[PDB]
Formats: C-alpha cells, structure tokens, sequence
C-alpha cells in the first residue's frame, strides 16, 4: 500500500548554540566580530523573531 | 587467409607488466579494454547499427 | 598460495602494498595540473 | 612572523607543535 | 582574545553555493552530471567539505 | 593630385601588388606550454600526467 | 433561470511584478563577474 | 580552558 | 566524495569543469540483509536531481591573495597519498584448487 | 620513420568524449536539441567527424 515519508530530528540534553563570531568560529573567547570598529563603539538594540 | 571468426571476441585487454593497460592515459572511449562487442546498448557506443 | 578446499567458485585479493603520491599545482589562475604515479608499478 | 592570524592565548600567539604540518598516515606506518 | 586583523571579512560573501546540473541524462544503469563550479580571484576552496 | 596614384590606364582591369594595401599584422607570438624535450623523459620515468613557472618538474618554457 | 457566471481576467501581474524573487534575500541574484564571482547586488528584507 | 565555548 | 587526489585538495580560484558518473544500478548501490540477491525482485532507484555543495572559508581578499599567490608556486604544492595505497591483482581460483 | 617530436600526446588527453544535451524541449512535431560541446587550448577539433 503506497506511502509518503516523514523526517524529524531529536536533540536532547544541549542547547542550540550560534557564535557571536563572522565565520562563527570558537576560536577564543573574545571574537573578531565582537571587539571590532563598529560593536564596541556603538549601543546597538536588538529584535529576535 | 581464410578466417570468419572474427565475430566471436568479447573483451580485450593489454597489460604490460601485468600494471598498466596498454593505451592507458584515458585515450578512448573505455581505456583499460578494447571493447570489441558490447552486447547491451550502455550510454550508446554501437556502430552501423 | 595454498588454501583451504572451498565449494563455490573464488578468487584471491593479492594486494601489492606499493607507493602512491599525486602532486598537484595550478600555475595560472584557473588551470590546474597533476603530476603522478605509483613507483613499483607505474604507467610508462 | 604572521603572529595576527593565530588565536593567541593571551599575548603569546598559539603556535602549534612542528608534526602539524605533514603526515604520514600509510597502511603500516 | 581570537583576533581580528584580516581573518574574517567585510565584503560581503556567500558561505555555501550549491550548484546546478548541465549534463543531466538518464541510462538503463547509469547517470552522469558535469558542474561549472566558479569560485573567484579569492575566497580558496577547501574541497573537503 | 592629392590623393589618387599617378597612373596612366584610368580604370585599369589588373592592379599591381605594391600600389593596393596590404595587411601587415605583428608576428604571432605563441606561447608554447611544455617543452617536451625533458617532459617524455618523465613519463618513461613512470609518472603519467594530467591537469593543465609554467610546469613544476621542468624549469624551462621556450616561446616561438 | 441561467443567470451567467461572474467575469474575471486571468493576466500577467502588471509591469510583470513578483515574477523575479525580489527582497527575499537568499532567491535573490546577482550581477558578478565573471573571474571574481562578488557580489555586486546584495539583498535586504526590506527596501520594497 | 574552563568556559562554556571557545 | 572519497578519491584521493581531490578529497583533502586545496583549490585555488578559477573556474573549474567537474564531471561524474553516477552509477543507477540497484544491486551495488544497495545492499541486503541475507544475500538478496536482488535486480530480479523489483528493486530500482530513480534520481530527481543532483546538486552540488561547497563551504568557502571567509577570507580576507589581502591574505587570501598572499595564500593564493604564494600556493601559485613550484614548491609550494599540493601531494596526497592513497591510504591503502596498492594495487590489486585479482587472481582466480577455479573450484577446489 | 613515422616521426616522434610533437605528433602524438603524452599528457592524458581523452580520444573520443560524448557530448551532452542541456535542456531538450519537446513540441508534437519537432524535437529541439540544446548542446555545450566545448574544447580547451588544444585538441583542435576537425568537425567533420
């Protein structure tokens, strides 16, 4: 009897995560894309949909 | 010079040293043999019908 | 080689463990070129 | 001495051990 | 403090690029696809990934 | 005066060679890729190649 | 009682509009060249 | 290095 | 993608042709349980479309250019090895030799 | 002598290689094919074969 097929994925016991970093890198602590000409200046608001 | 089995071949290979297919480099349409008669169709590889 | 008796038909994996580097560089801008062999059993 | 490329640990750059620039990974190596 | 002289970039580019076919074709029990992957003056593929 | 080549025949049925402009271009500078005076000695040496200073495993490049 | 059925007009969207992905950036396209592959038209969700 | 990250 | 030469490559920009040969028999891109020997049960594939994918690095164009043209050397080259790195020979052996 | 010094290749040119259609577009009496047959900086193709 024909068929269609369902995909889902678990991920439990961690969190999502999403580096603060333009190449989204841990390459340390401090980031490139955190200490630059423009974030550290500037107070800077932010929406998150 | 009689012959008429000349149509009776398969598959036809050259190896010198037991390594190398003679014409080897990728010369030709399949290099490691000389197809003399492919009995199925493949990607389309027959002569003169 | 000698091997135990066996029922269907087999064959043997000899595998001669031999060199193999590929050497490779793009000298122009968009053209690259290998350079290669295998250096008991090579084609020449 | 390209030291503005390495994540660096503090103010000494991370510079890595002299193996981590080939390999010799073959069957019986 | 993972640094920021000249890693990451301002200029703008793409981090993944799925090509597309020419040389799509269809055989008894083969298939074939050819892709002009197009890269750029900078931004060095790892060919890896 | 100015301009038109002092002949004699007006109208002539068969123009010389000199007095009709030729095309004179710069000699075609051809860039040879490999000199194979030292690259069939490499592949005999057993390496095949593929692909393509110049090349890597000879140093020289002649252009005619 | 055959009274019609109500008129309408299929047609192509006036000046051909949303027929190429526009603002939704990530279906836009760009105008690069040809040896460089940069972007020379990037995207915004807005700027209609 | 005792962080959650790098 | 597992062929040696191109599988840890590092691919210096331009514009670059890649073929493949897929292969759409079912027998070797499948695989059974208890030897089912398959081709004759039914089993086929059918391939919609095949796409590429590929990860750039974000580079600066002032140290991608002093990568770039410094890999663009003699000695500076790229050279891989075949882990298992031999050749096979594939002799047969008939029935109970 | 059949002469050697620039006649025949060395470097891993193919012989023949089947072109492809891209795009194939179908009316009830026609049939329009579509090709990319390319060659590069040598193999100076004779296009009468």
């Amino acid at each position: 009897v024909p068929s269609l097929t369902q995909k889902k994925f678990l991920c439990d016991r961690t969190m999502w995560r999403i580096p603060f970093s333009s190449n989204f890198m841990s390459m340390g602590a401090l980031t490139d894309l955190g200490q630059n000409m423009l974030y550290a200046n500037s107070a800077h608001a932010l929406d998150m949909t | 010079g009689t012959f008429y089995l000349n149509h009776t071949f398969k598959k036809v290979s050259i190896m010198f040293d037991s390594s190398v297919s003679w014409p080897g480099n990728d010369r030709l349409l399949t290099p490691n043999e000389f197809e003399i008669k492919r009995t199925v169709d493949g990607e389309g590889y027959n002569v003169a019908q | 080689f000698e091997v135990d008796p066996m029922d269907e038909p087999t064959l043997l994996y000899v595998l001669f463990e031999v060199f193999d580097v590929v050497r490779i560089h793009q000298p122009h801008r968009g053209v690259i070129e290998a350079v290669y062999l295998r250096t008991p059993f090579s084609a020449g | 001495n390209f030291a503005s490329l390495a994540p660096r640990h503090g103010s000494r750059p991370f510079m890595g051990t002299w193996n981590e620039i080939g390999t010799s990974q073959l069957n019986g190596g | 403090v993972a640094p920021t002289h000249d890693v990451t970039t301002d200029r703008s580019q793409r981090l993944t690029l799925r090509f597309v076919p020419v040389d799509r074709e269809d055989t008894a029990y083969s298939y074939k696809v050819r892709f002009t992957l197009a890269v750029g003056d900078n931004r060095v593929l790892d060919m890896a990934s | 005066a100015l301009t038109s080549t002092p002949r004699s025949q007006l109208n002539p049925p068969n123009w010389p060679a000199v007095q009709v402009y030729q095309e004179n271009p710069a000699p075609t500078t051809v860039l040879l890729p490999r000199d194979a005076e030292a690259e069939v000695q490499m592949t005999n040496s057993g390496a095949q190649l593929a692909g393509g200073g110049r090349s890597s495993f000879t140093p020289r490049q002649a252009y005619l | 009682q055959a009274a019609p059925n109500r008129p309408n007009y299929i047609g192509f969207r006036d000046n051909f509009i949303g027929l190429m992905y526009y603002n939704s950036t990530g279906n836009m396209g760009v105008l690069a060249g040809q040896a460089s592959q940069l972007n020379a038209v990037v995207d915004l969700q807005d700027r209609n | 290095a005792g962080m959650y990250g790098g | 993608q597992k062929f040696f030469a191109i599988k840890n490559l590092l691919l210096l920009p331009g514009s670059y042709t890649y073929e493949w040969n897929f292969r759409k028999d079912v027998n070797m891109i499948l695989q059974s349980s208890l030897g089912n020997d398959l081709r004759v049960d039914g089993a086929s594939v059918r391939f919609d479309s095949i796409n590429l994918y590929a990860n750039f690095f974000p580079m600066a164009h002032n140290t991608a250019s002093t990568l770039e043209a410094m890999l663009r050397n003699d000695t500076n080259d790229q050279s891989f090895n075949d882990y298992l790195c031999a050749a096979n020979m594939l002799y047969p052996i008939p029935s109970n030799a």
